[PDB]
């Protein structure tokens, strides 16, 4: 451990913006913890994001609103941001910073991780090969999610996203025919969203298996990007030390991203795209690749790091860049919530990058790849049908499009359709699939083998 | 497809603008013509 | 020979006392010695790359300048393991550290010092014997696919004065003593060889062989050669990290280096699952793949730096196989990444930069990666013959092919595998645009085709005037409404749906489609091509007549002939072999042509 | 802009170091 | 004789890419030569790029790898790199240096020319006006070559622009009623590319008359700043020294101009459009307007340049400039060469400034300029046709329409297209050209003068 | 009387020309002759103008030319006129300007195209569809004007 007592310090250079700039420090170490009292006795800390000679850059967290120059008090740790962790975690409440806001006691550690963390050796790393059943057609049946997966909500502004998320913390369990420990990162969000999810899971009866962090859109903005490293840092003491199955959702990414993008202008990095730092792909993996299992133990970490989609662009640097690093994503529109359609899950800009490996025989049913794919090229003929009947008109359509029509139509009503508690199993959703594809003759569906057809189409 | 594939410019932001005026006006044009024969139609129907 | 930190700007550390450094000479930074590279030179300071977490990195910590620059280990051991970006293997790190996170500053050999390699010399030297560089005296059986050749290093050269006898030998002993002017020399296993350097051969010659892919489309319309470079400019999901996947399990190449810079970790982690399940007999044995691939994981979430070295490393390997009479054919699943790295790495330099934040010398990177593809006469006596091919991933964002990375790529690459996002939104996997792709080595195989087939190339041709039309069609039924069409053009439309559904696209986790033999491909287009001309010559001899065949009426009286031509992707090539598939598509066109002499 | 805003920058750092 | 020691410095300051700048220099001169000498034995040379004081930035050619801040030598030359040069440089092959690749010997020096350039007073130039046979019927009839003009070929990435040159180079020749001198600068050119010119000069029996200059792909990207220079400055000693005709090509001033920028970034000079120096105008004028003839000499030099056009776009800076400088351009196209048309050459953006003087009775034929001028409007106006025929159909066309389409369709058919291995002679070119003007009725011919009509249209 | 400057010339020259040019203008405009000057471009005035400016290291305006490019054609162009010449003789000279702004394209957003609008009295501009059509002179009809249309009245 450490030793030798820290330094305290009075010789704050400068400040220019949300960065205070120290002298005469001793031996700077980079990404150290620095404690700043400011004259009134505020606490505040920040991070050290470069060192030069006898100098060092502070980042502060609440921020540098009456920051002095000369009656400034800073101490350094003399380590990086190590956070204590414990099993027993489980059931609090704690905001951005990791301080416990529920009127419990402070974390008595079982012992101290880097926030940074370390990424998994990929020698060890096991391919995930299980499948969580979320209960909603839209997603086991076309996109199945596997335990350890990553698997982002794109949604938009609005858009009843938070409700998925809740539905996915209550209904989702395992094809093998479970309890998760959920850890929600609440960050960017007004106090009625944050006060939705905690009285969900306890409404659920499930409190006592999640474990909150809460940093609201009145919280200081750059706490919000170390608030994801505090609840990934605790799902991996969780998975990989107590081997506990966790599943980590993360509130709209993009308040992470905005927060990340205003730190990027104050230190003037190299922009990408609309503003952004050129290294927010990095800095997202570091955040997103916390996730999956690991050979030779029993947990796991699956996340869900629900995103907002600015303007509902879908190329947009956010969902762009996340879309490259996790396994896909659900995604929805307002096409389908603005004629009231629950969940609101359009699955032709989906996918899933491990379902090919999490279903069939073995998994859930040998039939089960062979409905999705004739699902998704009937899908999205009959949205190709009615781009083209919206000017042709429905007297030039012939009976081979108005098949897609019906099978558009029942299929978003019967499939996607379900209602907040409609909770059905992986085989139900095949079989509706089934009804939906009996719609066409067998000649038409000509994504399925005649040696599966011969078996399922005729009952 | 989904765009012309024009490369930005303002060059380019010039020529849609002006193009979008045409379609428009094409639009409305159309339009009006249709209303023309939809009431000789319903005239003639009528008759 | 030591100096001092200076300053730590993240990926980027700024270090003093250094005044006799060079540039892209190693360092070890911090009491972790941590891996490093030297950028700049400014008096006795130096700015030095660093390839790991620089995180808890003091200033005034040791640095330990090393006169070697960043090299890559080459020898015996290396077929079958997986290396970080920066050439540790991650299956010994694993063994001896027992943790599954990869801990920073670890010092373990590139090739195990423990394995006792079976070593026979060429048995056609002897003490006195002049030497050069390239030269073979001796092979190693590292396993029953890849004879390792053990070559004298490039810029090594003189008499031989001892040879070690046919034995087991590891990697630390001397296998070739040899002399040249007084200075001896004494090379065991392994030689090294910096990795920024282009290693030296006899004569680049021009790739005359194709590059077979499991593919159908990516093959019969936009081949790809040995030693040619191609780019896969595909937005996320389409698809472009199966193609590469693909490629590498079903080839016909020799050896697979795979380099995932800045990949997913689960993907990584798939190959090392999938691949020791996979088969591919030698000579009546079956044998495992991963005895003829290797492959490099520095992944999205590892330092941005390593990945820089992780794309030279990489192709270094790559040829040094390529030395040594092996067709090579590797595969960066990223390439974006790369340039990604560069872009963050000249922002800490506070460097100028150019075309949307890059670096004004992308370009010159990129194409010195890419020129170092190609089929090659080797240097060394014994006259071998190899080849680099190199199939890189691009990841412009938003799918928006007009990035700095894209641009540059395009202009280098000679074949475009053009994905289309549109495409993989409706699982039409590959999801190849085929309007915008091409392949500049057409006219170079020409030749090939015409020895081994002769029918594929008027079946290549007729096939992409059709997928031409029906894009020229395409732009104006949508504003028409099929209502002007002729029947000529209805039967082009729907001749190229056949062709788009049941041809260019395949589901490569399949047992019939995850490898599609080339003569399939063929066999199968030419039923297709051969419907398109009896169809559109039913038409054209009857339209003037007394009764027209229209599509209507060939469509009702074969419509068994239009399922059976979709059918014709389910044949299952392990199962049914090529005596069953020919006898299948053959029995087709017999029924095509009986239909149409009922019909007409 | 953020070309310009280094230039500004940098031109800024050699007029403190002359002097 | 510059009879005077050369100073040799280890006086390094630092290198900072591919600048290295050197300190306690005496008396610097700029655009110097400095030869480094590298702690290993490696030599090198690099230009100064400006000079402070006791200071000078020196721009290293082959490359700054390996150099140090300790024993590197820096040997000055004492003056501008004046290249060797003599008449017996053709049937040889340099590096992008000048340096023999071929296993030939050091170039003799029959005499130095600063390969700077030695402005020519324009009051001795001579105007251009014999017309070159390309061969090609895109240029031959529409956008012909004066002997001395400078038209580039602009391309994007993929197209047979080195076809097109390739093809140039052997059919090249005078409009009869003896031949060029090739000299070939190769900037950022790939091994595939490079053989393909080096063996079809061989095939056709021409490297007695070439000189080529190759700086690949592979090779280093400052080098080629020069290689341009090296090679024109060749070709000025042949042309105007020697009365010899010259054709040079440049394979792609797009590697140059980014050679260029690589070295402005490097001196964090400001940039214009697109990240480029200020000033690339002057660098591209100082290397294009090294062409046509002079008062008194016989020999002249004729420039076709490549240009790779970034994104397809002609508003590029690097087009955008050259278009200023240059004498018109060819412009192959990409829409023509999906359609597998050879030469995929687009008559409507490209012009030749001297075709209005280099064609007309006494140099081609009395109606060349009117036949010219006909089949661009008619070309031009099928164009416009073709994009109203997209949007309306076949169906809403008159007649007149209907004549310019089947013009389009039969022009690009039987004019433009025309095979690499085939040539065709301007009055060849021409009653091509009239066998599509015949196709419209003559009263629609309005850019004819009656008298011409009568002569030709009805043979 | 012409002045010959190429485009290989040095940067300074290329500036410096026009300013040769109108000064010769003025000479023999105070002899009270009436004056012709026609400019080949002004494009490559502003093209010396911004390679100066980068050159100089000065913080630029749009597109990369200096925020000052409006005043120097501004003073080019002012210095033009039918005037009363200074001298005993009381004769009067005039100075016509004919300028060229060479087309990157049709959008008047072109810095010099847009500060040459803002000064000039007549614009004569050449529509790109009617020089495709070969219909020459090339001129819109629809997007130039001329202000002297009162002065001329009379
Ligand atoms: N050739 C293919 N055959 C079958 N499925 C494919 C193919 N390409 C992609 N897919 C499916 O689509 C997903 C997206 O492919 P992937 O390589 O992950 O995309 P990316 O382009 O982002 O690398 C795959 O995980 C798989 O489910």
């Amino acid at each position: 451990y450490l030793s030798q007592p820290r330094l305290t310090y009075k010789t704050v250079s400068g400040v220019n913006g949300p960065l205070v700039i120290l002298d005469h420090v001793k031996f700077p170490r980079y990404a150290e913890i620095v404690h700043l009292t400011l004259p009134d006795g505020t606490k505040r800390s920040g991070q050290v994001l470069e060192v030069s000679g006898s100098k060092a850059v502070v980042q502060v967290f609440e921020g540098t609103s009456g920051i002095d120059a000369k009656k400034t008090s800073c101490e350094f740790t003399g380590d990086i941001l190590r956070t204590p962790v414990s099993e027993d975690m489980l059931g609090r409440v704690f905001n951005g910073s990791g301080k416990p806001i529920d009127r419990g006691p402070v974390v008595l550690a079982e012992d101290f991780l880097d926030i940074m963390g370390q990424p998994i050796n990929p020698q060890c790393r096991i391919y995930p090969e299980e499948m969580i059943q979320t209960g909603i057609s839209a997603i086991d049946g076309m996109n199945s999610i596997a335990r350890g997966q990553k698997i982002p909500i794109f949604s938009a502004a609005g858009l009843p996203h938070n409700e998925i998320a809740a539905q996915i913390c209550r209904q989702a369990g395992l094809v093998k025919k479970e309890n998760f420990a959920i850890v929600f990162a609440a960050m960017g969000v007004n106090m009625e969203t944050a006060r939705f999810f905690k009285s969900d899971f306890e409404e659920n009866g499930s409190m006592d298996n999640v474990c909150l962090f809460l940093n609201l859109a009145n919280d200081p903005t750059i706490e919000r990007i170390i608030t994801p490293r505090l609840a990934l840092t605790t799902a991996e003491f969780l998975a990989y030390q107590c081997e506990k199955h966790v599943l980590v959702i993360l509130t709209d990414m993009s308040s992470y991203a905005e927060a990340l993008r205003e730190v990027s202008a104050a230190r003037e990095e190299v922009p990408g795209r609309r503003g952004f730092p050129g290294y927010m792909y990095t800095d997202l993996a570091t955040i997103y690749e916390r996730a999956g299992r690991v050979e030779g133990r029993n947990g796991s970490i699956t996340q869900i790091p629900i995103l907002t989609m600015p303007n509902d662009d879908i190329t947009h640097p956010i969902p762009d860049l996340t879309g490259y690093i996790t396994e896909g994503q659900i995604y929805v529109d307002r096409q389908l919530h603005n004629r009231q359609i629950y969940p609101p899950i359009n699955v032709l800009p989906s996918l899933s990058r491990l379902m090919k490996s999490a279903i069939g025989e073995g998994m859930t049913r040998k039939d089960h790849a062979d409905v999705s794919n004739q699902l998704y090229a009937c899908y999205a003929i009959g949205k190709d049908v009615q781009a083209m009947k919206a000017v042709v008109g429905e007297e030039a359509l012939t009976s081979d499009d108005l098949l897609y029509l019906e099978f558009l139509q029942k299929f978003e009503k019967n499939f996607i359709t379900q209602g907040p508690y409609e909770n059905r199993t992986v085989y139900e959703t095949l079989d509706i699939g089934w009804q939906l594809l009996r719609i066409f003759p067998k000649e038409m569906l000509k994504r399925i083998p005649q040696s599966t057809l011969s078996e399922f189409y005729p009952r | 497809k989904d765009r012309i594939e024009i490369f930005p410019s303002r060059m380019a932001q010039t020529i849609m603008k002006a193009r979008l005026k045409g379609a428009q006006t094409g639009r409305n044009l159309l339009k009006k013509k249709s209303d023309a024969l939809t009431l000789r139609f319903r005239q003639i129907l009528k008759k | 020979t030591f100096g001092y930190v200076h300053g730590v700007s993240g990926p980027v550390v700024t270090a003093c006392d250094m005044a006799g450094a060079a540039m892209y000479e190693l360092v070890r930074v911090g009491h972790s010695e941590l891996v490093g590279e030297i950028i700049r030179l400014e008096g006795d300071m130096a700015t030095i790359q660093v390839y790991e977490e620089t995180s808890g990195v003091s200033v005034g910590d040791p640095v330990l300048r090393t006169g070697k620059p960043l090299s890559v280990e080459l020898g015996p051991g290396i077929m079958g393991a997986i290396f970080d970006g920066i050439q540790r293997p991650l299956s010994d790190i694993s063994s001896q550290t027992q943790s599954i996170y990869i801990p920073r500053g670890v010092n373990v050999s590139a090739l195990s010092r423990d394995i006792k390699w079976e070593f026979i010399p060429s048995k056609n030297l002897r003490v006195g014997s002049h030497i050069t560089g390239g030269d073979i005296y001796g092979i190693v059986n590292e396993n029953s696919l890849i004879k390792h050749k053990i070559m004298l290093p490039p810029r090594s050269r003189g008499s031989v004065t001892y040879i070690a006898p046919p034995g087991n030998y590891d990697a630390s002993d001397v296998v070739l003593e040899l002399e040249f002017e007084g200075v001896k020399e004494k090379l065991s296993m392994v030689q090294v060889w910096p990795v920024r350097q282009v290693r030296p051969v006899t004569e680049k010659l021009p790739a005359n062989h194709p590059l077979l892919t499991g593919q159908r489309v990516l093959d019969a319309l936009f081949p790809c050669v040995q030693g040619g470079t191609t780019a896969i400019p595909g937005a996320f999901g389409c698809g472009k990290t199966v193609i590469s996947q693909s490629l590498s399990k079903y080839s016909n190449s020799d050896v697979i280096i795979y380099v995932g810079c800045g990949e997913r970790g689960n993907e990584m982690s798939e190959v090392l699952r999938d691949f020791p399940e996979l088969t591919m007999e030698v000579d009546g044995k079956v044998e495992s793949i991963m005895k003829r691939t290797a492959l490099v994981a520095n992944t999205s979430n590892m330092p941005v730096a390593a990945r820089e070295a992780s794309i030279y490393t990489g192709i270094t390997l790559s040829e040094y196989f390529r030395d040594m009479g092996y067709h090579v054919s590797m595969m960066a699943d990223s390439t974006s990444r790369w340039a990604e790295a560069l872009r963050e790495i000249s922002g800490r330099l506070a460097e100028m930069p150019a075309d949307s934040g890059y670096p004004a010398y992308l370009g010159a990177r990129l194409a010195s990666f890419y020129e170092r593809a190609g089929r090659v006469k080797c240097l060394g006596n014994p006259e071998r013959e190899g080849s680099v091919s190199i199939v890189g991933a691009v990841s412009p964002p938003g799918g928006d092919f007009s990035d700095p990375v894209t641009s540059a790529t395009l202009g280098i690459v000679q074949v475009f595998w053009g994905l289309d996002k549109k495409l993989a939104q409706r699982k039409h996997f590959p999801s190849v645009n085929w309007l915008i792709s091409y392949s500049k080595y057409m006219r170079a195989l020409d030749e090939y085709y015409d020895k081994h087939f002769t029918e594929f190339v008027p079946l290549r041709t007729k096939a992409k005037e059709i997928l031409q039309e029906e894009e020229d069609l395409a732009e104006i039924v949508q504003l028409v409404g099929k209502a002007s069409l002729a029947e000529t053009d209805k039967i082009t439309l729907e001749v190229a749906k056949l062709i788009k559904d049941d041809f260019l696209q395949q589901n490569g986790y399949t047992p019939y489609d995850r490898f599609c033999p080339f003569y399939k491909t063929v066999g199968m287009l030419s039923n297709m091509i051969s419907f398109y001309d009896m169809a559109r010559r039913a038409v054209e001899t009857t339209a003037q007549s007394d009764n027209k065949i229209t599509w209507s009426i060939i469509r009702e009286h074969m419509g068994e002939i239009l399922y059976k031509l979709s059918s014709m992707k389910f044949k299952d090539p392990v199962k049914d072999g090529e005596a069953k598939i020919k006898a299948d598509y053959a029995q087709l066109l017999e029924d095509m042509q009986n239909a149409f002499r009922s019909l007409e | 802009f953020y070309r310009l805003k280094k230039i500004q920058e940098k031109k800024k750092i050699i007029k403190e170091k002359s002097e």
